[PDB]
């Protein structure tokens, strides 16, 4: 038998994989502060990585990778990116980003120096801010630095992506969430299934601040705008259905035309980091399912926006992820009594 | 280095007496006091319990109390009663009538000093006198009154000694008669309050071992007493022999008791052995001294949590496999573990087995489990209580109704303190 | 990677690589507190003697 | 030459000292008589190991070393054992009851009884010293006498050599191999009476040398003699460069200077490689590249933790044999593109490099196998926090309880030392994590 501890009640995931692991029969939980078990499910913040991997006669392991956040928090990521060779400053996937901190390093004085040789060579020249709510869309720079610091937290501001692929019938943009388990040996595994998380308002290239042609979140479109729910129910269309639009209104398939580049991105980023939060030889081990955020544009080209450390499932996937994450990042390593995922190597 | 044991009345001389014949054989020495074994491991620490005398001639540094000369008399006419040293053998005449209040206030008071007398003799002499043990009973009258004077006396002339005590609880069903719960409820007061360590001898689990695993179908006192000196020589081998571990009175009253008075050990010893052979691995032993069968406090552990646990192995055995049954067991059993002691079960090895046995295992664990020991005596001592009954053998001797009541109610605030922590 | 301080002698060397560059009580206050644990210790001492005597 | 006196304090200490002096005389030649054929300055001399022998007019070799127990068991076995001659009977000192796993008995009631006496045969020593600069302390935190009488040696010796140095090798608990549940209490007591008096610690976590001797000596169960004789090993290879011709670290004043920029932060980390078995058939001898970038594997430090997710502020290569410095650099230099090493931003990204070339010594009939090159890593990384952490949160977990707290009450301390010792480990707690975060 084995043990295992919760310490994050409003993870909807790992909610889940308590209670395959206890209908197993061979796993029980033990209270959130007993040290005497073998899967610590943790904490978002401040997670004690310090006492893990300690316990004599108890094989450890964590559902986060310690130093993983370098890849999900805005910032933190465009340093990643700008600073790692790896990806470099010359990193065809990653839209111009800037960090700049509030008034009250910084990258205002390099902005400004590239802003307006897009203003001078008569190119597009949107821009949007943001921080780890709070977001704006603009075409000047003396609108996004003004309300950054009327904000209190660092920041980034990212070429805002005009020309986006625009889903039919509709003129509607979406993000393509792609859930990503990395395992002790640090396989780096893509789910089957991702997601489109669409908008039901058609793309004005007009005035940015109709937040809701713009704003793919699921929460934004769920309360503010005109038709949630007109084409999919949700707005959350499922990867055949792409699948199957892309081959109809596209002749491509979704695997060529974007999941390449997605698969790569993925392969990319998760292996800069490997050296840094590998848990190959250490005391203790560490997996962690990560949520990456992608945009796609009219040229069928693929971006990364954002890297999230505690996604939340589809709820139509709950089930067959879950016991995903159970199959090969639990029982991997602890055994009891066809899969879902794409191994990424190269 | 130097322990001084005290006996006192019928049970604690009984038991005492076993206790002496089986370290006596574990040591080499015969019932003269003549050493006759192979190793000398066997007299490495035997300074412990014997003083050496002219001769090299072994005397147990045991001091034998009674208010009646039978039991007395039985020990030295015993296996091995011509070995203790005459002048301490400490009787009066006329018994205690299985009365606390004769032990503790009056025939006891006319014996005490002149045992407090042979005490300080057997002390003076002793280069490093680590503290005392005593073997009696709380159901009697000279064990439980008398003896708590004893111990109350001591503490007063020597109060940076440790000070242990086998104290036998009583039984209905296995029982002399009807005033035990009084004398009990009466001596635990005493024991709460001026013991180290108070090892919890019930005699209902002791029956229900002979009884029911044993097979022996009408267990008398010497069968009772089997099971208590084999578990008493486990508990203080690490004390007699040398090993890795320079085991010692106080760090295990340290080590063992988080609160003062949360001192009272539910012990406990494996394979139970009769008066059969099939060789026992480490596993065995393990999952058989963690059993709520092999203990002698008639309590179940699962009913409370362990504040701590010494675990005692003996005989040759891989250190490797015991360490990984010990954490087994920590592991898999973990809520029974208060996580407020971190790493609280604690092992000790001794390479020398006890008689007839390759290996074996002796527990000592403190639990809150025992708490339903005091309660049952508790319940009985409340069912004469509210009727006075049997009290006029006690207020003839000079005690009031109030002392009872005291008692009482300071029984049931130690029962109230292992509730505490059975839920912190 | 320049490296710099580099002494060689008989028994072995030693140098420095630079990677990159930078971007108590008294006696009597003591011998105090001892004894004023010590107090402590003998009150405690004379508590116990004076319950005893009750 | 300035002359250093060692000071072993309780079991661990004494134990660990030992194993330390039989490999120094094993080092330097000199026999368990304390003769040493190699010295022609009969009777005296100022050659770099006399920082750690005196002479007599017999050519006697003497460490200058002081041994304290309060209780005699172990220290007898130190007085009739290989090296009884080595020592002079001043040297070794014993009480008659030990601290029974206390602080408080080692630092108030039974202390306060022997402190007078140690001093006076410290004093003793160093009244031999032409210039001595300091003190090299072994004492284990979780014993009572390793805590206790430590803390309060370690006060006074403050007052008597105000301007020496101190510096503590620190046996850090591990419940594998620990007899008591108290010790998290007596580790916490005795960092926060010891943080001022000194000068910059070696701890070394009895669970890493444990596990070091399991994975690598193959060893089921190590006792404390395989975890000495390692322990030994490395902490030989911290003080060769007292005891040996050289230009590194050759005063106690340069270990604070390389490798504790800010006082408090006094921790340097020790990663020592290759450690191989003896009974180990056949081994492929690993090159300078190999075992500097075994100086980076968790598994080989004295304290596990994980210096990627933390801050540098020093760090000191220490070889022992077949090296030169242009395979240090090489080897330097790629382990530096495939590694996280990130120093604070007011520190130089750099090494000091000390290299002695006479090989390890290994005792015959050891656990430790002969290599041509050995490596002790000291970096001051702020990741060695994470053991306080772990030893913070045990203390919590009892303390909240006042569990065994009467025991420390009873012999004199008071409450109050408890939750100012802890607060005082809860700032240093937060300086880490300033410096490294
Ligand atoms: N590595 C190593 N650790 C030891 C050794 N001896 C004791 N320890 C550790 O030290 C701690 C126990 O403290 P000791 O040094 O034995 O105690 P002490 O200083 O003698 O204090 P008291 O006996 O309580 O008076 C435990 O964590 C032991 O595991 C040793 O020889 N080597
Ligand atoms: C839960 O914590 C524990 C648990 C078990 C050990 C320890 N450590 C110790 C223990 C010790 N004496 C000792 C050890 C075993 C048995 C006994 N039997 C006796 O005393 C009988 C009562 C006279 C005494 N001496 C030094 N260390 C700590
Ligand atoms: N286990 C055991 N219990 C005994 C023995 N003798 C008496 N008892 C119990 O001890 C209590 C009687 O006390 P006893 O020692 O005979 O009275 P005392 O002589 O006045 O101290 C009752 O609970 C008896 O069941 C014995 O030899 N072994
Ligand atoms: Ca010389
Ligand atoms: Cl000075
Ligand atoms: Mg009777
Ligand atoms: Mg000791």
């Amino acid at each position: 038998m084995y043990t295992f501890v919760v310490r994050d009640e409003n993870s909807s995931v790992y909610a889940e994989v308590s209670r395959l692991l206890l209908a197993t029969g061979q796993w029980k939980r033990l209270r959130k502060d007993n040290p005497r078990f073998n899967l610590m499910l943790g904490e978002r913040n401040r997670l004690p990585f310090g006492r893990l991997g300690h316990e004599p006669g108890l094989v450890q392991l964590v559902n986060y990778y310690r130093g993983a956040d370098k890849l999900c928090r805005k910032a933190s990521l465009v340093k990643l990116i700008k600073t790692s060779p790896e990806l470099s400053e010359s990193c065809t996937w990653f839209p111009e980003s800037y960090v700049i901190y509030p008034t009250n390093t910084d990258e205002r004085e390099v902005f400004l120096a590239a802003y307006n040789r897009r203003r001078e060579g008569r190119e597009g020249n949107v821009w949007i801010a943001k921080s780890s709510e709070g977001i704006l869309i603009s075409s000047e720079a003396s609108e996004l630095l003004d309300f950054i610091d009327e904000q209190g937290q660092v920041h980034v501001i990212q070429k805002y992506l005009e020309k986006p692929l625009l889903l039919e019938p509709g003129h509607r943009k979406f993000d393509i969430r792609s859930w990503v388990l990395v395992d002790h040996l640090y396989n780096i595994y893509l789910y089957r299934e991702g997601v489109l998380r669409t908008s039901s308002e058609p793309y004005n290239s007009a005035n940015f601040q109709d937040k809701t042609c713009h704003l793919t979140n699921h929460c934004i479109q769920k309360e503010y705008s005109k038709n949630y729910g007109r084409y999919e129910e949700g707005n959350e269309m499922f990867f055949e259905e792409f699948n199957q639009y892309l081959m109809d209104a596209l002749n491509t398939t979704l695997e060529n035309s974007i999941l390449l580049q997605i698969k790569h991105i993925i392969r990319s980023c998760l292996m800069c980091i490997e050296p840094a939060i590998s848990t190959k030889h250490l005391h203790y081990q560490s997996f962690q399912l990560f949520g990456f955020d992608f945009m796609v544009d009219e040229e069928l080209k693929v971006w990364l926006i954002e890297v999230n450390g505690a996604p939340a499932c589809a709820q139509k996937l709950y089930a067959e992820l879950c016991q995903g994450i159970v199959d090969v990042a639990i029982s991997s390593v602890f055994p009891l009594a066809t899969s879902i995922f794409i191994k990424l190597h190269h | 280095r130097e322990i001084v044991h005290i006996q006192a009345g019928q049970c604690g001389n009984q038991i005492g007496a076993k206790f002496w014949e089986v370290i006596s054989d574990e040591h080499g020495i015969d019932p003269t006091g003549s050493y006759h074994g192979d190793s000398d491991l066997q007299l490495e620490r035997i300074n412990v319990y014997y003083n050496e005398a002219t001769g090299n001639k072994y005397v147990p540094r045991a001091i034998l109390v009674d208010l009646e000369p039978g039991t007395m008399d039985s020990v030295r006419s015993g296996p091995f009663g011509q070995i203790f040293r005459p002048d301490n053998f400490v009787f009066g005449q006329s018994g205690a009538g299985n009365n606390w209040a004769k032990g503790h206030y009056t025939e006891g008071a006319e014996l005490v000093d002149s045992v407090l007398d042979v005490v300080r003799k057997e002390s003076e002499s002793c280069d490093c006198l680590q503290g005392f043990q005593l073997t009696h009973s709380l159901g009697g009258g000279t064990g439980s009154g008398m003896g708590t004077l004893l111990i109350s006396k001591i503490r007063e002339e020597y109060p940076d000694r440790i000070m242990n005590t086998f104290s036998v609880m009583p039984s209905p069903k296995v029982s002399d008669t009807v005033v035990e719960p009084y004398n009990a409820t009466l001596s635990v007061h005493q024991l709460v309050e001026n013991t180290d360590e108070t090892y919890c001898i019930d005699n209902e689990a002791l029956y229900d071992i002979c009884f029911r695993t044993l097979k022996l179908t009408t267990p008398t006192y010497g069968d009772l007493n089997h099971l208590v000196s084999a578990t008493m020589s486990g508990v203080t081998t690490c004390l007699r022999f040398p090993g890795q571990l320079n085991a010692d009175l106080r760090k295990l009253a340290v080590n063992m008791v988080p609160f003062p008075r949360l001192h009272f050990f539910m012990p406990g010893f494996a394979p139970l052995t009769s008066r059969q052979y099939r060789a026992l691995t480490v596993p065995e032993l393990t999952q058989q001294m963690f059993d709520s069968k092999n203990m002698m406090a008639a309590c179940d552990p699962r009913h409370g949590r362990y504040l701590t646990v010494a675990a005692i192995f003996r005989g040759r055995m891989s250190m490797k496999e015991v360490d990984e049954q010990m954490l087994n067991v920590q592991n898999k059993n973990s809520s029974y573990f208060v996580e407020w002691i971190p790493n609280n079960v604690k092992t000790a090895v001794c390479d020398i087995p006890p008689r007839g046995l390759k290996m074996s295992a002796t527990f000592i664990g403190n639990s809150t489990a025992i708490q339903e020991l005091f309660k049952r005596i508790s319940e009985q001592f409340t069912a004469m209580f509210r009727r006075k009954a049997f009290l006029h053998w006690y207020t003839g001797e000079g005690m009031d109704e109030m002392e009872f009541t005291e008692a009482e109610s300071n029984m049931n605030d130690l029962v109230s303190e292992y509730q505490q922590y059975q839920d912190a | 990677m320049e490296v710099i301080e580099l002494n060689k002698c008989t028994s072995g060397q030693s140098f420095e690589v630079i990677l990159k560059p930078p971007s108590d009580p008294s006696l009597e206050e003591i011998q105090k507190k001892l004894e004023a644990a010590e107090e402590r210790r003998k009150y405690q001492e004379a508590e116990l003697l004076k319950h005893l005597a009750e | 030459m300035r002359e250093c006196i060692s000071i072993h304090v309780g079991q661990a200490g004494v134990q660990i000292g030992n194993a330390c002096w039989e490999l120094y005389c094993l080092e330097h030649g000199i026999q368990p008589d304390g003769q040493m054929p190699s010295d022609k300055t009969i009777g005296g001399g100022d050659d770099s190991f006399n920082t750690f022998f005196s002479e007599t007019g017999a050519g006697k070799h003497v460490p200058r070393a002081v041994f304290v127990d309060l209780e005699p068991t172990v220290i007898d076995e130190v007085r009739t054992g290989t090296y009884r001659q080595l020592f002079h009977p001043e040297q070794l000192i014993t009480g008659k009851e030990d601290a029974a796993n206390n602080y408080a008995r080692g630092h108030y009631t039974i202390g306060k009884e022997i402190i007078d006496l140690v001093l006076d045969r410290i004093r003793k020593l160093a009244d031999q010293c032409t210039g001595l600069q300091g003190f090299l302390v072994f004492h284990s935190f979780g014993g009572g006498t390793g805590s206790g009488f430590t803390s309060l040696l370690m006060e006074r010796l403050s007052v008597d050599y105000g301007k020496k140095s101190k510096l503590e090798f620190s046996i850090y608990p591990a419940p594998q191999v620990s007899t008591a549940v108290v010790e998290p209490y007596n580790s916490i007591l005795t960092t926060h009476t010891t943080l001022e008096h000194s000068d910059c610690a070696f701890m070394v976590d009895n669970e890493a040398i444990y596990d070091i001797c399991r994975r690598n000596l193959d060893i089921e169960r190590p006792t404390y003699t395989n975890l000495n004789r390692l322990i030994s090993q490395i902490v030989s290879s911290i003080t060769a460069s007292l005891r040996f011709d050289g230009a590194l670290n050759v005063d106690l004043t340069e270990f604070q200077t390389n490798l504790v920029p800010y006082p408090r932060i006094h921790f340097p980390l020790a990663t020592y490689a290759p450690v191989i078995s003896a009974e180990k058939a056949y081994h492929e001898q690993l090159s300078v590249a190999e075992i500097t970038n075994a100086c980076f594997e968790p598994a080989n430090q004295m304290v596990k933790c994980d210096p990627r997710h933390g801050k540098y502020m020093a760090c000191c290569l220490l070889y022992r044999g077949d090296v030169v410095p242009k395979d240090v650099n090489a080897a330097i230099a790629t382990i530096k593109t495939k590694r996280s090493i990130q120093f604070v931003d007011w520190c130089p990204t750099g090494f000091k490099v000390g290299i002695n070339y006479q090989p390890p010594t290994v005792v015959p009939g050891g656990d430790l196998a002969k290599v041509q090159r050995a490596v002790c890593m000291l970096s001051n990384t702020t990741a060695i926090a994470e053991a306080w952490a772990r030893l913070d949160h045990k203390f919590d977990l009892m303390y909240a309880k006042r569990a065994f707290v009467h025991w420390y009450v009873g012999e004199g301390m008071e409450e109050g030392e408890f939750s100012e010792a802890r607060e005082d480990m809860a700032a240093l707690e937060k300086d880490y994590e300033e410096v490294g975060v």
